[PDB]
RNA sequence: AGGUCGGGUCGAACGGCCUCUAGUGCAGAUCUUGGUGGUAGUAGCAAAUAUUCAAAUGAGAACUUUGAAGACUGAAGUGGG
């Protein structure tokens, strides 16, 4: 219904990839980002930008960053009505360091 | 579509490997209509099919 | 034509079938028996929940050495699975039977799956290459599936047999004596 | 030993009796040919470092195509003949 909101979060990928096999770290980071967006926005249809994929895979598989700044925008769904009327889109947020920032809702203008 | 033959023709026409060809994802319909080496040459001339640059192997450290 | 043993009104029934479906007979039997006797929309909703892993198909007969799960608690069983391919085929046949029923002009809300049966189709065979240069079989066990959805009717009947009685002279005298001794 | 009738299925030939004749009666032969089970939805589908994101097509995409990213073979190559 309502809540087309868009926010910026900081995901701590270190504690989520602790103990993971080295050749599965980045795919598990992708899966945990999808699960994180589902947790926060309640949306099961999570689309990640290829720029976010590049930001994850910038250092190979086992070089995933400890913290990552994300922009998650819950959008109204379209396209030949699907299962869910809402879908989430995850952009990367370019920043110097992803440390020290708390989550903030961003205004759409 | 299936642009395998288009990429192969573009590699053989430009003179580089298939790893150095760039078929833009927006002109997929025109690339699919392109079925000959002449049409591939036209696409290369108007910039739909681009030859990527060589991945550099710098000799500065060894110099 | 020539479906299985059914006991229902064909005027209040619709049917669907699929033959030579390349899906495992052992999984389709459990998928059919899970919904046998259910309301149609309830069964379809349950099948989508199975596809989304919220509920499970209980495995009763073909269940040896399969894993345990919590979702069998609904059916008092410990072994259940999610046979997605069988659910796809069965819900396709359910959609076809609902279409046949609404074409027949049936109520479409009193519909329950009265009959559903699966039996074995002819096998589709391939080869397996085993150690020391041997050949074995690698065969699919496909399924013939059929189902009949019927309208839920009212109470069946009453007025049982006349129950003709045979009484001896002594029994008749006893009855007459009691009828005299009472009011 | 077997024979007979009823019911159902089926569609074109078959029986009783007196005799004649034999390639004449199966539970076995690690019997022959063919078919089918339990095992069992089980063993398992684990060598060769590794895949990921978006779009397109399509009824349907872990695997098809394109792009991007990450990798590998490393010229006694997973290349070209
Ligand atoms: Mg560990
Ligand atoms: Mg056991
Ligand atoms: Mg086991
Ligand atoms: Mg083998
Ligand atoms: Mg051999
Ligand atoms: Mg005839
Ligand atoms: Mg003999
Ligand atoms: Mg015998
Ligand atoms: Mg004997
Ligand atoms: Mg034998
Ligand atoms: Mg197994
Ligand atoms: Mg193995």
């Amino acid at each position: 219904l309502k809540d087309v909101v868009t926010r910026e979060y900081t995901i701590n990928l270190h504690k989520r990839l602790h103990g993971v096999s080295f050749k599965k770290r980045a795919p598990r980071a992708v899966k945990e980002i999808k699960k994180f967006a589902k947790l926060h926005m309640g949306t099961d249809d999570v689309r990640l930008a290829p720029e976010l994929n590049q930001a994850i895979w910038k250092r190979g598989v086992k070089g995933v960053e400890y913290r990552l700044r994300l922009r998650i925008s819950r959008k109204r769904n379209e396209e030949e009505d699907a299962k869910n009327p809402l879908f989430s889109y995850v952009e990367p947020v370019l920043v110097a360091s992803a440390k020290g920032l708390q989550t903030v809702v961003v205004e759409e203008d | 579509a299936n642009l395998r033959t288009q990429k192969r023709l573009a590699a053989s026409v430009v003179g580089v490997g298939k790893r150095k060809v760039w078929l833009d994802p927006n002109e997929t319909s025109e690339i699919a209509q392109a079925n000959s080496r002449n049409a591939i040459r036209k696409l290369v001339k108007n910039g739909t099919i681009v030859k990527k640059a060589v991945t550099v192997h710098s000799k500065s450290r060894t110099r | 034509a020539r479906y299985g043993a059914t006991s229902t009104n064909p005027a209040k029934s619709a049917s669907a079938r699929g033959s030579y479906l390349r899906v495992s007979f052992k999984n389709t039997r459990e998928t059919a028996q899970a919904i046998n006797g259910w309301e149609l929309t309830k069964a379809q909703k349950y099948l989508e929940q199975v596809l989304d892993h919220q509920r499970a198909i209980p495995f009763r007969r073909f269940n040896s050495s399969i894993g345990r799960t919590a979702q069998g608690k609904e059916f008092g069983v410990t072994k259940a699975r999610w046979p997605a391919k069988s659910v796809k085929f069965v819900q396709g046949l359910l959609q076809n039977a609902a279409a046949n029923a609404e074409a027949k002009g049936l109520d479409a809300t009193k519909l329950y799956v009265s009959h559903i049966q699966v039996n074995q189709a002819p096998k589709q065979r391939r080869r397996t290459y085993r150690a020391h240069g041997r050949i074995n079989k690698y065969e699919s066990s496909p399924s013939h599936i059929e189902l009949v959805v019927t309208e839920k009717e009212e109470a069946v009947a009453k007025a049982a047999e006349k129950k003709v009685v045979r009484l001896t002279s002594r029994q008749r005298g006893r009855i007459a004596a009691q009828k005299r001794i009472a009011a």
